[PDB]
């Protein structure tokens, strides 16, 4: 791909996700919806294998057919109501099935199966862009329509993206799959927290964005995608190891690193709303993800591995690829704890 | 739940003007130049008061008005109004381009008999006053209550009592 | 709440139903994509030309704006598969399962 | 809790009114630990790039302290005026609802009958 | 009334003139007459087979190209608004799009044929 | 959700059949929609075998609910315990031993004793307690 | 809107098309201009969750105005009635009411 | 008769839409797509409406003769299949045109079905309003103020369409 056509359609994505985050006409949403659509399938494309096309493919009919549904749900509110604000759903059908309208775009419920296809079969930088901007759109959208929801429907979504999530991520070696699992249970965090606090949900949410952009630049700075050849990086380079298992124990969450604020967080939240057994499901199931967390830093700096002979030329070269942000990315990813009440900022 | 009031069929009884559109068509500069104010009375009427429940007289007095119009060109000026509005009939789209020898003909006979001359182009598109003596309609839309604003936020802001009060942060 | 309404939104169901189950082809599937657009037009234009919301009436222009575009993406996607399996059939396409 | 209160500007940090609080302090805890993450974001910066991590790039660990430093202040100021927000609507909303807040007709130790449990 | 009036007539004045055309020739049919006609000789055994479409990427963009159309229509109303700056900002910014379309489509082979 | 409101309009321990009938309809509902799920993800290889994976899920599932809901019933009758938690243990255990008699597996059966019997008690103890799973939006 | 940037802009670009009672063209009112109004000049800035309970038998009367269907129900059963009870000669349609 | 029309004309949308929705042969597919469209421009003229029904027509048809030139180049096989080939296309058919026919069915007697919505089916000729257009149609100065309201959509259909020919251009780049 040409350079600069690369960086139109970035401007594209990037330009759907704000039309969507600002406007308020329904029309207009669905718009940058669409944009957001249409350009990504090529920076999937970028790299140009089967395995692009596979997973361009499973994006695009899925996303589509959320996006007709969303069409459902905006007709059938102007039906009736008249409005095409983005306030409220006057009809209860027309927001139940909007609900599942939006999530398959997140990616949390049943319709799931697509997120750990498309972020295998693409490149690893494209799967960082999918997992991490392609998000906000979505959840902006139920932020703002969070007022009418039937919080059945929603905290069952959520339950169900954590508790699949974490289990499927016990059963896979590629780094993109677990990484998907990863994100399906956080979609499952914030979700359920959607509906009773969205302050919480975009803290959540920002906690996620950095320290997976963390997590998936050290794993393209590593150039690694099974875990025989992330575990191979101890002889060639350990602090890219030792970086990895800390955000690693920052992805289960374990306190006093910067992952356990939000699941510390929305655990204060929904306890304040009289909800005390989910919160106590999410906590007990969440160590279903730490356990392939320590199960991947296992094998990459706890124990080195058995490395490669000609990783003595792989010393001898260095890197080349800056990885701009990396070591800020770190720093918020593992200790911004202590200034925890600035989430007030976001409210 | 309510009353669907609608006044009895004796107030709408008015003599019913009967020329056809063409007919309609042919007169309708000097008309509107010669009938104007019951036309814009009653006008105004059904704008304000948003109701044609209401301004049924006015209905009334404008097709009285319109009467009156045609009987004046029937007594005066016959001919040339029946051979213009003729000639109009016969378009399909009722055009003033075809017919205008006739229209020349009317005009002349209107203006020597009766006094008439036809309003340039765009006089009769003005907004025009009426001094109508009906009062003004306090409630058109026939709106409730409002509810009340809420509670306005005022006052001077002072900091925070012991700072964010968010767990062991003290600050 | 109308009756044509209702024969609109059966038909966009059953064209969801279709969208949602495969059998051999992808040209089939975005086939019933595009008449689930369609549905979507037909009840969008009743709803704005019944209700004289004339501002509206370019609301179902730009749903076939974004229609025809989608529906250009998705076949060539079809073309790519085509290129890199000779067919188009999605059964056949399971080499990310694993 | 905040996103739909009176007078709300969107897009903009301060919302002018926050200049009647009392500024956070140079000193303030919070702002240098924040500082302190400037520091150590320069740490794997040299770590992550094969460097002296302690000596290596001194202007660059200096940039990442100073950026550190100056967004520690305007979202210490933003989470402080928030907080204040969120007190001024309490009282108010205190005040202006009596009925809804009741006082207590305070009374000692000696008349309430808290029931004592044998330790056996 | 008069257009679905209209469309029947023609429609069974065509179905009809087939039936005539079906009926009444009186024919003779055996399978070699109707055997699939190949410049004589017999076909290889195809016309269903994947036919290659070289314009492929041409005729997708067609459908890009006819789309805009409908943007374009509602001109002969849209000239006749009191706002007619922003009504010629807009058509020309139409069509500078469909120009620059075209050329990125020319300048990168695009409209050429595939090989 | 009425179908489940058709356990708590029976009070617990009378109206045995009733309360039965309507366990066991639960425990169907959920076979059926277990079975499709497996159906779909899972691929079957014709008609008549897929009758026989839906009725195995849901015969397996209907058994579990009748005699959770006959083992509830009577022994809240019998014991004249209606708000005993225990009352659902006993169906945790006919949950659990007929499950893995319907797996042929002892381990299965006997783990899920424990298990469904547990869970049986704490949510028992949400109809004795205002516990709200889906609690709705309250401050 | 999430980030309101309109607002702070103070720049159109989707809120024209928002509601029926905005500027359409050449004034053309649109079916439940006059609802709509008193609906939405109801409750404005009195709060979204305020709306419900106070500004209810306006959007009510909206919502009947955009659907009328305890309007289109009335005419329903009166008309099944009509046709019930004509058909064994309780009630003969006035003249008018054919022609 | 000429009493419903639309209703007739909505029956025969779903028809179409049964059609196509079988997964028969795309070419098949496609047609069935085309009566379905044809049929709701007739529906939408109508309604009130001229130039929405007519743009329908014209558009799709440009798509759906695109997805033919596709379908016999690309998604064709040496045995093209029929409705009433395979037992599977067969099974859609008749579940779906039944189907249709029982929800008519339920429809135009009892009048008040809940289904979803609660639909009472009177006639399309009620919900009609009486107004007066003068010498303007509502549609046509409807569509007539993109250029002149909507020129943000005007921006944003642009740009989505010029970065749709780029993205087809980059999909079908192929190396
Ligand atoms: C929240 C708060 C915290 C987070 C704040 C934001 C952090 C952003 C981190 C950016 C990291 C960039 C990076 O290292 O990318 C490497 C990676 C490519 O690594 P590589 O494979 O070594 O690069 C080879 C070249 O691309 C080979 O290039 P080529 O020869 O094929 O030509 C194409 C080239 C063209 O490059 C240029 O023209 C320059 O493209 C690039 O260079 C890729 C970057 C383009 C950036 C355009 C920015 C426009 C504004 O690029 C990306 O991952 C780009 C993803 C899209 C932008 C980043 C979005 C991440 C954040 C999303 C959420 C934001 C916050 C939401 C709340
Ligand atoms: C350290 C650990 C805790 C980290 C917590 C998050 C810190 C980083 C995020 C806060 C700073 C950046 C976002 C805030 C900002 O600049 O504008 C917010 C927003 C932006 O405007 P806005 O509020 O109209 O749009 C965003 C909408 N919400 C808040 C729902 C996400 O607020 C303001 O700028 C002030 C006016 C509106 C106030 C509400
Ligand atoms: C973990 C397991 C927690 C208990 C599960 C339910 C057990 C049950 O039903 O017990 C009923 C019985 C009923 O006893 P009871 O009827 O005498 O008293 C019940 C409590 N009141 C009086 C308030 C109603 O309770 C227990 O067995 C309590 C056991 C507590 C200690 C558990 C330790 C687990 C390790
Ligand atoms: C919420 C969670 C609970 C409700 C939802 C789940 C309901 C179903 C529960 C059962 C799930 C499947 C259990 C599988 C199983 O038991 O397999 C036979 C299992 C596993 O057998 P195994 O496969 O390990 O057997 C071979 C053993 N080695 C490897 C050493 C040679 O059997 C056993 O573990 C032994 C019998 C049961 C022992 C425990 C009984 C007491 C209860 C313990 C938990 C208490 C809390
Ligand atoms: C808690 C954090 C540490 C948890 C344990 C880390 C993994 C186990 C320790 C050994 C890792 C392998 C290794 O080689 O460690 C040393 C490595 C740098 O090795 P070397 O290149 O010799 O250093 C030259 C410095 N001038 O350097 C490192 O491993 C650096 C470790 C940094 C850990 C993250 C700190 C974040 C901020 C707090
Ligand atoms: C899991 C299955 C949940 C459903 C079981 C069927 C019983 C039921 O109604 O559960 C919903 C529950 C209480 O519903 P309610 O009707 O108020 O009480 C029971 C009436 N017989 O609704 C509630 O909110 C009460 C608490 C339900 C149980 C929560 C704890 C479950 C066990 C721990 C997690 C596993």
């Amino acid at each position: 791909m040409n350079p600069i056509i690369y960086t139109t359609l970035i401007m594209t994505v990037m330009s759907g996700t704000m039309l969507v985050m600002i406007s308020s006409h329904w029309l207009l949403i669905w718009i940058g919806f669409e944009m957001n659509l249409l350009a990504m399938i090529p920076v999937l494309m970028k790299n140009f294998n089967p395995r692009a096309t596979e997973a361009a493919t499973k994006y695009f009919l899925t996303q589509a057919t959320a996006s007709m549904m969303l069409m459902m749900a905006i007709i059938i509110n102007l039906l009736y109501s008249g409005q095409w604000t983005i306030t409220k759903m006057f009809n209860p059908v027309a927001m139940t099935m909007m609900t599942m309208a939006l999530a398959m775009k997140l990616g949390l419920s049943p319709f799931h199966f697509w997120v750990p296809e498309v972020t295998q079969g693409i490149s690893l930088q494209a799967g960082l862009l999918l997992l991490t901007w392609q998000k906000l759109a979505p959840l902006s959208v139920l932020c703002q329509i969070s007022q009418s929801i039937n919080p059945n429907l929603m905290l069952t979504m959520a339950m169900l993206s954590i508790l699949i999530g974490g289990w499927g991520g016990l059963n896979q070696t590629q780094l993109r799959k677990i990484m998907a699992y990863s994100s399906i249970a956080h979609m499952g965090w914030m979700t359920a927290v959607l509906p009773y606090n969205t302050t919480m949900t975009i803290l959540n949410l920002l906690i996620y964005i950095t320290m997976t952009l963390a997590m998936f630049m050290l794993l393209i700075h590593s150039s690694a995608t099974t875990t025989l050849s992330l575990s191979h990086t101890w002889n060639k380079m350990p602090v890219i190891t030792s970086l990895m298992m800390v955000t690693l124990l920052s992805m289960g969450g374990l306190p006093p690193l910067s992952g356990f604020m939000p699941k510390w967080m929305i655990i204060q939240e929904m306890t304040k709303n009289e909800s005390i057994i989910m919160p106590t499901l999410m906590a007990m199931t969440a160590l279903l993800n730490l356990y392939f967390y320590m199960r991947l830093a296992y094998s990459s700096s706890l124990t080195m591995f058995p490395s490669t002979n000609n990783m003595k030329m792989k010393w001898q070269f260095e890197h080349t690829k800056q990885m701009k942000l990396l070591p800020t990315m770190i720093v918020l990813s593992t200790l911004v704890l202590p200034m925890t009440p600035a989430l007030s900022s976001l409210n | 739940p309510g009353i669907v009031e609608l006044p009895t069929l004796e107030d709408l009884k008015v003599q019913e003007v009967k020329v056809s559109s063409s007919v309609l068509k042919a007169a309708a500069h000097h008309y509107g130049a010669q009938c104007d104010k019951p036309n814009k009375e009653f006008m105004l009427c059904r704008w304000e008061e948003k109701d044609p429940r209401r301004c049924l007289e006015e209905g009334k007095l404008v097709n009285q008005c319109a009467l009156d119009f045609f009987r004046q060109i029937k007594r005066h000026c016959a001919e040339p109004f029946t051979e213009y509005w003729t000639c109009i009939d016969y378009s399909g789209l009722q055009l003033f381009r075809h017919c205008r020898k006739q229209q020349a003909k009317f005009d002349e006979c209107v203006l020597d008999k009766l006094g008439w001359v036809r309003p340039d182009l765009g006089e009769l598109s003005k907004v025009t006053k009426v001094k109508t003596d009906r009062p003004l309609p306090e409630n058109p839309y026939h709106s409730r209550a409002r509810p009340e604003p809420n509670p306005e936020a005022e006052g001077d802001l002072k900091p925070a009592k012991h700072g964010s009060r968010l767990f062991f942060w003290t600050m | 709440m109308p009756l044509v309404y209702m024969n609109i939104i059966m038909a966009f169901a059953i064209a969801l139903a279709g969208l949602l189950m495969y059998r051999s082809h992808l040209m089939s599937s975005l086939l019933c994509l595009e008449g689930m657009m369609l549905s979507l037009f037909i009840m969008s234009t009743l709803i704005i030309l019944n209700t004289h919301f004339t501002l509206a009436n370019m609301m179902p222009i730009i749903l076939l704006v974004f229609a025809a575009c989608e529906a250009a993406l998705g076949l060539s996607l079809l073309v790519m598969v085509s290129n890199t399996y000779g067919t188009d059939y999605v059964q056949n396409l399971n080499l990310l399962q694993c | 809790m905040m996103s739909g209160r009176p007078g709300r500007v969107p897009l903009q940090f301060l919302p002018n009114e926050a200049r009647s609080l009392p500024p956070p302090k140079l000193t303030d805890p919070r702002l240098v630990y924040m500082g302190f993450l400037g520091y150590c974001s320069g740490l794997i910066d040299n770590a992550i790039r094969r460097r002296p991590v302690v000596s290596a790039g001194l202007h660059r660990q200096l940039l990442y302290v100073t950026s550190f430093v100056f967004f520690g202040y305007y979202l210490l100021k933003r989470q402080d005026y928030m907080y204040a927000l969120r007190d001024h609507d309490m009282f108010a909303y205190v005040k202006s609802h009596p009925e809804d807040f009741p006082e207590k007709d305070k009374k000692t130790y000696g008349e309430i009958l808290e029931e004592f449990h044998p330790v056996r | 009334m008069n257009i679905m009036l209209t469309l029947l007539t023609n429609v069974t004045l065509a179905s009809l003139l087939v039936l005539i055309a079906f009926w009444l020739p009186q024919l003779n049919a055996y399978s070699e007459k109707t055997s699939p006609y190949e410049c004589g000789f017999d076909p290889m055994g195809s016309a269903r087979l994947p036919f290659s479409m070289k314009f492929f990427l041409v005729a997708i963009t067609f459908l890009l190209f006819d789309l805009e159309i409908a943007l374009l229509l509602p001109l002969p109303w849209a000239s006749q608004t009191n706002n007619l700056k922003t009504m010629l900002t807009m058509a020309l910014f139409l069509l500078i799009l469909l120009a620059a379309s075209l050329a990125y489509e020319w300048t990168q082979k695009g409209l050429e044929w595939a090989e | 959700k009425t179908l489940l409101h058709k356990y708590s309009d029976i009070p617990e321990g009378t109206e045995c059949h009733r309360k039965a009938y309507a366990s066991t309809s639960i425990g169907g509902a959920t076979g059926l929609i277990v079975s499709a799920y497996s159906i779909a993800l899972k691929p079957p290889a014709s008609f008549l075998e897929g009758v026989a994976r839906t009725g195995r899920y849901t015969f397996t599932s209907a058994a579990i609910g009748a005699i959770f809901g006959l083992t509830s019933c009577i022994s809240a009758q019998v014991r004249e315990k209606p708000d005993d938690p225990l009352n659902y243990f006993i169906g945790g255990c006919a949950g659990g031993l007929t499950l893995g008699a319907r797996t042929r597996s002892y381990g299965i059966g006997a783990a899920a004793c424990a298990y469904m019997g547990l869970t049986a008690a704490l949510v028992k103890m949400g109809q004795l307690e205002g516990w709200q799973v889906f609690a709705e939006p309250k401050v | 809107p999430f980030f309101d940037v309109q607002k702070r802009l103070g720049l159109d670009l989707d809120r024209w098309m928002t509601i029926q009672s905005a500027e359409q063209p050449h004034k053309i009112p649109g079916r439940c201009h006059a609802f709509e109004k008193e609906w939405i000049e109801c409750a404005h800035g009195i709060g979204g969750i305020r709306a419900e309970k106070e500004c209810k038998i306006e959007f009510d009367d909206f919502v009947e105005c955009l659907l009328r269907q305890k309007t289109m129900k009335r005419l329903s059963a009166i008309k099944r009635q009509r046709d019930k009870l004509i058909k064994e000669g309780k009630y003969t349609p006035p003249p008018h009411h054919l022609g | 008769m000429t009493m419903y029309i639309a209703f007739i004309l909505s029956t025969i949308f779903v028809i179409g839409f049964v059609g196509f929705s079988s997964k028969p042969s795309p070419i098949y597919g496609g047609l069935g797509l085309i009566v379905s469209g044809g049929v709701g421009c007739g529906i939408v003229l109508n309604f009130g409406g001229s130039f929405l029904g007519l743009m329908v027509f014209l558009i799709y048809l440009g798509g759906m003769l695109v997805v033919f030139g596709y379908t016999t180049a690309m998604a064709t096989e040496m045995y093209p299949e029929v409705w009433v080939s395979n037992k599977t296309v067969f099974g859609a058919f008749v579940s779906g045109l039944m189907m249709e026919f029982c929800m008519v069915y339920y429809a135009l007697k009892e009048e008040e079905v809940e289904i979803i919505f609660k639909f009472n089916g009177l006639g399309d000729w009620v919900i009609y309003d009486t107004g007066d257009s003068g010498f303007f149609s509502e549609e046509a100065m409807g569509i007539a103020a993109l250029y002149s309201y909507g020129t943000w959509l005007v921006i944003v259909t642009g740009w989505s369409l010029l970065i749709g020919v780029v993205v087809i251009m980059e999909i079908t780049r192929g190396n």
